[PDB]
RNA sequence: CCUGAGUAGCUCGGAAAACGUUAUUUUGAGUGAAUCUGCCCAGACCAUUGGGUAAGCCUAAAUACUAAUUAGUGACCGAUA
RNA sequence: AUGAGCAGGUUGAAGGUUGAGUAACAUCAACUGGAGGACCGAACCGACUCUCGUUGAAACGAUAGCGGAUGACUUGUGAUU
RNA sequence: UGGACCUAAGCUGAGGCUGAAAAGCGUAGGCGAUGGACAACAGGUUAAUAUUCCUGUACUUACAGUUAGACUGAUGGAGUG
RNA sequence: GGACUGUUUAACUAAAACACAACUCUAUGCCAAACCGUAAGGUGAUGUAUAUGGGGUGACACCUGCCCAGUGCUGGAAGGU
RNA sequence: CUACCCUUGGUUGUGUGCUGUUCUAAUUGGUAACUGUUAUCCAGUUUCAAGACAGUGUUAGGUGGGCAGUUUGACUGGGG
RNA sequence: GGUCUUGUAGCUCAGUCGGUAGAGCAACGGUCUGAAGAACCGUGUGUCGGCAGUUCGAUUCUGCCCGAGACCA
């Protein structure tokens, strides 16, 4: 669900649109819960060191990120009660306030087909193949989404857990192991067989259409102002400035230093998962 | 340092000539092999060890 | 560099004698088994004495193995793992094993026990042999919920 | 029998050498002996022969000037110095 | 990161709202409510335009608007590159 | 009120990881107001002061003994903050 | 032409430049691509392709037409060296 | 038949180079658990995905103004 | 650090117990059709790219100068 964004202004327009965020987004009236609070330090794009490392990032309030638990091993046996869906000042997704009855509270995603709630079990058993649920993928057969998995040891869900998003599951290797996931953006990954997963597309499935419109919602989402290559400095840039601004050349444009990145297969390959690769949308591992 | 931890040797700073002749230096770092070490009375702790010095080490029963 | 396959063959022309190849950092030159002894004058002093202990090596070592395939077949390897009647929730690695075996009263090193990582319920039982001609057998009781 | 052992030879590129690296030495890396006509050197290396036995060195003296003290000196200055 | 001005008058939305109505529909009106890189206009700021100086009170400011003035607004302190 | 206290931005820093000499990152801790918290509001006073000094009104941790009184309670948990 | 409101050459250049916007192309299966220092680590960010970075214009709307000789990329099977 | 010169096809293999694999007993790891310690940078043991492929140390390269030391001749009825 | 190579007509090609030139198209002539595209045959082109070895008849079996091709420091 959107809402409309009438500007109301003498100049100017604005079709702008901004998903509702009290149908799907509990307490509107945010006012920090102290249960799970977390004070968060930031550079404006810099780094521990000091200087910055991304550009076009900053000028942002300040965020509370909830503390969310990927692993979903912290306690089992015990079905957790989801006590509220809570924004995240820090994803896409929505976070989930589950409580486990044992006297112990965290934060997970919560996909789409469970909600607020819902009864939802964490271990490693063949138990139901539900949302916000988690099991080995050894008991969820060929053709069925999978999201928010890991591909390391206790590394934390990480690969493929953003609003839909995807892992179809096509079976298992030649040699038993390694079953084959075919995740988001059309990429491939041999993932283990042993690993957890949190099957459904995480909620709201509208989060695709949206019109920012001003500046501020603009720079406030991490995005800032992109500078175009036409009419820079002729210093540092080796396009801009100068009468009768030339077209751009540098076939496959490079980024402004030495390395180019249009096109090339810029992949890392010295990872601790990178031999359960399969496809990345060029080329083989 | 990049001098491994079993030899804080200096790499040795010396001259790097190309077609030009030119006199534009080149560092010759120390080897660096993090291979496992055996230590006594408990702990078996590791370090880094260099192939020069490991060649004495091991013919010394280094292990 | 060692120079003695002491009492042990590792499958190669390295044998109970004073004479073993280069392997590199494998079960060649990080077992404790091929005793490294004095290389910078190894001529006729160390060799023929070493070769003596060797034998004696060898015969203590038959010795030692059947006490402590009498000892871990007394004295055995326990564990315990939670379980919610037929709810695989397991875990295992080497480390534990390692740290029972220091516990024993020996330091024994990460080369007795080593295992992969198994994902089970209920109960099972898993044994590691440790000898060449006297091997022992483990007995890893778990105990499921 | 001892006189130094990843040690003397080399060696993938440099430097100390008149030598910007060709004899000597060199390693960041691969290597490698002898217990002295052996071994290193004889500007590649050796035969007679010749230089020496290195691979640990101790050592005020010739290698600085006053960092606190002493003493005198002056084709030294002369308040733009 | 921690705290600050938006007086006053304002668009008065979206969300929903109630009955009428209708075979069921469809359709009608209105207000709770306050949304803005929202409006005019002061606190405060801007040198965007014309004049002054072109060796001024000014090593950058004075005036007239305009613009922000309820946010891409105007800030102080401490600190980061 | 700043500190006696607490942290935000941020820093020092036993160590330690990492780096020719130098030190970077950064933990245990503690520093760091522009903030939070514990405890004085009006009248009078000089040639220079006021909630501060006094008057009246009074807080805090309540201090040692003390009677009386009573299961108080952090090293651990939760809430306001 | 710019969507607009806006910002930069405080102190002669405020805009058809730039900027939100949309169209979008490109890289990335995470230890991400991009990046700070050499190095740990770290922002990116513990964001996970619906996220970030970089390319080009430019709101709202049509698409972006023709074309790879070569380069950059992706895909191909057989090399000299 | 006794030997040499060649010749083209091939088993077991080799003088020649081609590689592929079973394991970790190495190595990579903002992989993690225990401990130091209730220590973010951390260290010891560990397993884990690979696996001696590759990395490291050395040599050798290349793409690559992002930057330097720089070069950016002269005569020419002013010079290009 | 460069060692891999083919030329034959207007274009394109290969060479048996080493023995031996060739269309197709454009097009010269002819054929089809009241008319004809399309199509069908025969006119035509070559020191067999040029130089030197090989043997029962090398331009063919071979080597060389001028561009070639598929994991390159």
């Amino acid at each position: 669900p959107i809402k409309k964004i009438i500007s109301r202004s003498n100049s100017g327009i604005h079709h702008s649109t901004v998903i509702d965020y009290k149908k799907l987004l509990t307490t509107n009236k945010n006012k920090p819960e102290k249960s799970l609070l977390v004070t968060l330090k930031k550079h404006g794009g810099r780094n521990n060191q000091g200087k910055i490392t991304v550009r076009h990032q900053g000028g942002r309030n300040k965020r509370k990120y909830r503390i969310i638990d990927f692993k979903r091993t912290h306690y089992d046996n015990i079905e957790a009660t989801v006590k509220s869906i809570e924004y995240d000042p820090n994803r896409s997704c929505f976070v989930s306030l589950i409580t486990y009855a044992n006297g112990a509270k965290s934060y997970i995603i919560s996909p789409d087909g469970i909600k607020v709630g819902d009864k939802i079990l964490a271990s490693e058993h063949p138990i139901d193949i539900k949302p916000g649920f988690s099991m080995p993928l050894a008991f969820i057969p060929e053709g069925t989404q999978v999201h928010n998995i890991e591909l390391h040891p206790k590394g934390g869900g990480q690969i493929a857990r953003s609003a839909g998003s995807y892992a179809r599951i096509l079976g298992q290797d030649e040699t038993g192991k390694y079953v084959i996931l075919q995740l988001l953006s059309g990429e491939t990954r041999k993932f283990l067989k042993e690993c957890r997963a949190t099957v459904g597309v995480v909620s709201n499935l509208d989060h695709n259409l949206v019109v920012i419109g001003k500046a501020g919602r603009n720079r406030h989402r991490g995005i800032r102002p992109t500078v175009r290559g036409s009419a820079m400095n002729p210093n540092d840039h080796p396009h801009g400035g100068g009468e009768g601004r030339s077209p751009v050349g540098r076939d496959a444009p490079r980024t402004p230093w030495g390395k180019r990145h249009m096109g090339v297969k810029t992949r890392n390959m010295k990872k601790a998962s990178t031999n359960l690769i399969i496809r990345n949308r060029k080329g083989e591992q | 340092a990049k001098k491994d931890q079993l030899t804080l040797r200096g790499p040795l700073y010396g001259n790097n000539r190309s077609h030009s002749k030119t006199i534009t230096r080149r560092k010759w770092n120390v080897n660096l092999q993090p291979c496992k070490v055996k230590t006594a009375d408990g702990k078996t702790t590791r370090i880094l060890v260099s192939t020069r010095t490991l060649r004495t080490l091991k013919k010394h029963n280094r292990l | 560099m060692k120079v003695i396959l002491k009492q042990d063959v590792s499958n190669l022309g390295k044998r109970f004698d004073v004479v073993d190849v280069k392997d590199g950092y494998a079960i060649h030159f990080l077992f404790p088994k091929k005793l490294a002894a004095p290389l910078t004058k190894k001529s006729l002093q160390d060799r023929d004495l070493f070769l003596k202990k060797q034998q004696e090596h060898y015969e203590i070592n038959k010795a030692l193995s059947h006490k402590l395939k009498e000892v871990i077949e007394q004295t055995e390897l326990h564990f315990s793992l939670k379980e919610h009647n037929g709810r695989p929730y397991g875990s295992i690695i080497t480390k534990q094993i390692i740290n029972q075996a220091h516990t024993k009263g020996m330091a024994l090193q990460k080369f007795m026990f080593k295992d992969n990582v198994r994902l089970g319920f209920g109960d099972h039982e898993i044994t590691l042999h440790i000898f060449e001609d006297t091997t022992a057998v483990l007995k890893v009781k778990v105990t499921p919920d």
